[PDB]
């Protein structure tokens, strides 16, 4: 998969928040997960997982605010300055440092994925529940939603428009029938609920 | 009934008019550029300054003239083909002390906590030209050490195929007088030399960006010093460039930059040791032009050379500080 | 309808929040809702929807404040600018990116405008609720008022300079005359309420 | 009422508030009400009925703080900028754009000022209740204070050096002896107050 | 008496608060009088009567800070740039314009310091209860100590090291011996307490 | 002050290339009392711009603003190969200061032979007074030090004299500096004095401070020497006061306070250089 863009340095590159450029190719929405690769002058590599949330565009190469605008379109050197800000989720290793303006950012599909979800903590109850953008289903730990590590359902929203009923609907029919009770039966060990 | 703006730069020399420079053997025949396997490219720089003029007279009842300005040159190396990005292979600070037939002493400096400043001696021609006593000399020793600092870098020179130069380098400005052996590329900006025909001029401006003109020899003859007596005529090998298609409403020709290359009287192995570099300048300074937008000289300038000229005005301190230790020294 | 400007990129054009530059012929005042295109790089149209709700015009070449209004009147190389901001309703497809510095962006008519009041949510119960600033009827929607899935309707202001029975009696005679008592009646197929 | 200076559009001139620079000659102070004329593009005119806020006098052409006064009283050629905030309070169509910088600025006395303060709605019952800066009665309105719309009448301050009782004096006499007992009596037609 | 300085203009010159420079010569403390001479164009003179709060120095004609200090001690063109602010008390005509920056400020020692502590307002009764700076005593008004118009005295302040009670006898002594009960009892026209 | 805008390059159906320039300059006035009555004002600012194009003969002078955007359209002719850098950078200088000597020339004070009336408007210009002005009451001041060294014994003197004081007037032929070939009548003459405005830093050199002042005079007239001569000594205190202080400016010594001013004020009157690009560059490619 080739990088959509790459790290900037002009603003903080601090580990907590850091933007990025997108060079010309394939564009960049909100809440999209991504990952950088970040390489260790001593040479062990770092992974940064996070999601995008601000996304903009500048005009740069104009300085009169809509005195060239029109200029522009008909014959002046002008061209955009395409960003985004990260907030990332994780680090794969347990480390703290600022990502090195320069290298490539790509997107998370394959197991990649995985780890910006923290689906390797929750692996042999890996409950779907809903879908992002593309086709990969969005894991939920079902030992949270029932006693084995306790919680609750709560869905709130404005009445009427947001289809509140519809949710409920969902998991209940994605929970009887993607066997999830099943799996997590298996290994009982004399367990209280083994049903 | 046609008009337009020429991109041109000119701060230094005066009263450069518009020339002729045609000599002989001017052909027609436009070749496209093929990229070659080189190790690396450096271009290389320099910058003036001037700290404070000084005016001093010694039991003599005659005023003397003397400037603490200062000269840095650096480099930077890049790679064609693009495996990393560049890096500024070194940048030194070095002032000069340019004073009449005064002869003073004592170059000492002792920073009291904070300041450091270098002080030496220099020569400007031993009535005296006053204002310009300062403003010539300074950049022709500055173009004078900086030859020399390049020609340690030197890929080996090729009689007719014998190697392919290692490390090619880059000099602004024509190609000195100094440089003889080393393998060295030079670039000129000025305009004053540009139309070259009837012909000439409307093939130019209608050649696809990307190729180079034909090698053309030149007699160096016009614009060498006066009196020079070096070894009498030499001889330069000069080809046009083109960047950019250029601006609609600038002239159509802009974006064109022209090469030095001095070369041997009728060497005849030269040209054919050259003949590489004639097509690997045609897609080198292709990627190496200055794309338009971000600078106010959008066409005739280079990526490097910008962030290059930028990084010496950092080598030197701030104009303010370094006045404020002269003037202090001045008066004890 | 010809586009009334393009959109400004001096400043940042967030999928929230983009400024706009009005060229000179027609003129935007506050509360009026516009539409922009944008060509995603995958050649699919992109559409902006949304109100503007901020209005500024700059005097563009003058470097000391009201020490040359005088000369500008009379002859000074001086420049005017007419912006205005807009706040996005809806972005026609599910999806959040910046639209691209340099669009034409025009009012709403026909189907546009009912788009961008999420009229498509309306298509038994289309209410004319009174007149916008142009000749286009706004329509709401009557389920929100009875108690096909409750709310009522609340009328606040100050009284005697605002007159509010009269705006009551006006939403009472829309009902009756209407009739879109009708047109949610028909179809009930066992309704609570059909009449 | 001739012009008092010109409209600034160094600053913002968003249609709520908007700077104007003063000419030489008729001073502006606070709390002088002002009318804006603009020419829209199709041909209608715009006024703006607002009232000054903030006054302000810079002299520009100085960056040293306090080390050229003695200067400037001496011998330098310096200028000093009037300049005044102007917040709008009604504008003269139904419609929301911005006065075209350049314009000109004038204080009005006469049936301009009537659309100042609202006096367009109240005709047969106009209460003068105090007067302005120059010959204008402030006209109050008598149905607030009476029982036609509700209302009553709340003096407040710190009590002493304000003479309260004197203002309650003055509406009283205001009352009795300027016939607007009268004037609302014609046309009853058979009212609850008819004396 | 010679003016201290002069009004400064680069600062807002606001009628609610103007900055103003002193020229080489008398000193100005804080809470001090002062009165500014006004020139309308018409011709009518205006005075402000206002009280300074804030005072400051800087050094101007060096740049880096402590690099330079000591070379100013030696040899370097340095000055002072004296300054501070005034906030106006009242103005003797009513109408809020800017003062001109240009014209000279003094202070206030005869007549014109009564105006600014509104002894016009109080001159039957003006009861001496404190002394400025200068040999000048503080009027009180006596009608709101006593109940010809109400009010009371609250003494607040740390315990011990303010003196506290030394105040209630200084204004009890003042009071007894300087004759105000015995003016304000003249012109009784049977008063309910004339003794 | 002058202006450059932007250099032009053209050929039309010639095969040579030519140049023009579209550079602007405006001067200004300001008017003091040396007494010291009110502050200073300035009477005039106007601004203008000329074109500097070669022998090739363009046309049609129509400027047209489609809602914003002014600028003049121009002529002029620099010398009707050619000079390249310097066809437009003392051209400009040259027009600025020929104008400038003809605006002043209307507010005069009245010439007096010998002791008719004293100057009831004193007029001052930068640099030394120009062969134009042959009649008018002008005085100049310069302000370089090429010609400062005028012995050993004139050195002496020089530095030694007090702020305030002025040299006395001295005879000069003002030949060698005039143009050549100039042809107009000759040699003329001028009167020259030196007067100091400071005590000079003691860092710098002693010198500083000290400004030469220009007085065209008819040849051995004998009568302006005695009219002039009020001036000498109202040069002696009203250029000390017109001195700018030594902390404000760069140019601390050398310098005058209206000047630096009314310089700024030049170029507030012309726009910004960037708009101006910007409305040229649109006319020149339709």
């Amino acid at each position: 998969a080739d990088a959509i863009g790459m790290v900037l340095g002009t603003e903080d590159v601090t580990p907590t928040v850091f933007w990025f450029a997108v060079s010309h190719g394939a564009s960049v929405g909100l809440d999209d997960l991504v990952v950088v690769e970040t390489r260790k002058p001593d040479g062990t590599p770092v992974r940064f997982y996070g999601l995008v949330d601000n996304v903009r565009k500048r005009h740069e190469g104009v300085t009169f605010e809509s005195d060239v605008e029109d200029v522009v379109a008909g014959l002046l050197p002008a061209s955009v300055s395409y960003a985004a800000r990260v907030l990332v989720t994780r680090v794969d290793p347990e480390n703290f440092i600022p990502p090195q303006p320069g290298d490539h950012v790509r997107h998370a599909a394959g197991r990649e994925l995985a780890m910006a979800l923290s689906a390797d903590k929750m692996e042999e109850a890996a409950f779907p529940g809903g879908l992002l953008a593309d086709g990969q289903p969005l894991p939920l730990n079902f030992r949270f939603i029932n006693g084995e590590s306790g919680g609750h359902i709560n869905i709130s929203g404005i009445s009427g428009v947001a289809t509140k009923t519809s949710y409920a609907l969902f998991l209940l029919h994605s929970i009887f029938r993607s066997g999830v009770m099943d799996r997590t039966a298996q290994g009982s060990g004399g367990r209280q609920s083994g049903t | 009934p046609i008009d337009t703006f020429e991109g041109q730069l000119t701060l230094k020399p005066f009263a450069g008019l518009v020339f002729d420079v045609e000599t002989d053997r001017w052909e027609a025949i436009p070749t496209l550029g093929i990229p070659e396997s080189v190790r690396e490219v450096l271009v290389v720089d320099g910058k003036p300054r001037m700290e404070a003029r000084l005016l001093m007279d010694d039991d003599s009842g005659e005023l003397h003239l003397a400037a603490f300005g200062a000269y840095v040159v650096g480099a930077v190396s890049l790679c064609p083909h693009g495996t990393r990005q560049a890096e500024l292979l070194d940048v030194r600070a070095r002032r000069v002390l340019a004073y009449s037939s005064d002869a003073p002493l004592e170059p000492a400096r002792l920073s009291p906590r904070n300041p450091h400043t270098g002080v030496l001696d220099y020569e400007p021609y031993a009535q005296v030209e006053g204002p310009r006593a300062a403003v010539q000399k300074l950049m022709l020793q500055d173009e004078q050490k900086l030859s020399r600092q390049l020609a340690s870098p030197i890929a080996l020179e090729e009689g007719e195929a014998d190697a392919l130069p290692e490390s090619l380098v880059l000099q602004d400005g024509p190609v000195r007088l100094g440089g003889g052996g080393s393998a060295v590329v030079g670039y000129v900006k000025t305009l004053h030399t540009d139309y070259l025909g009837a012909d000439r001029i409307g093939l130019l401006s209608s050649l696809k960006c990307g190729e180079r003109t034909p090698i053309l020899r030149f007699r160096v003859g016009d614009r060498g010093g006066t009196f020079s007596e070096a070894e009498g005529r030499e001889q330069r090998f000069t080809w046009y460039v083109r960047l950019c298609d250029a601006p609609f409403y600038q002239h159509p020709l802009a974006g064109i930059m022209r090469l030095e290359m001095h070369a041997p009287e009728d060497s005849s192995f030269v040209p054919a040791a050259v003949q590489q570099i004639a097509d690997l300048s045609g897609a080198l300074l292709s990627k190496l032009g200055s794309k338009l937008h971000k600078d106010s000289r959008a066409p005739q300038n280079l990526i490097p050379t910008a962030a290059l000229e930028q990084a010496m005005n950092r080598s030197m301190g701030n104009l303010e500080l370094v006045t404020r230790r002269i003037r202090t020294h001045l008066v004890t």
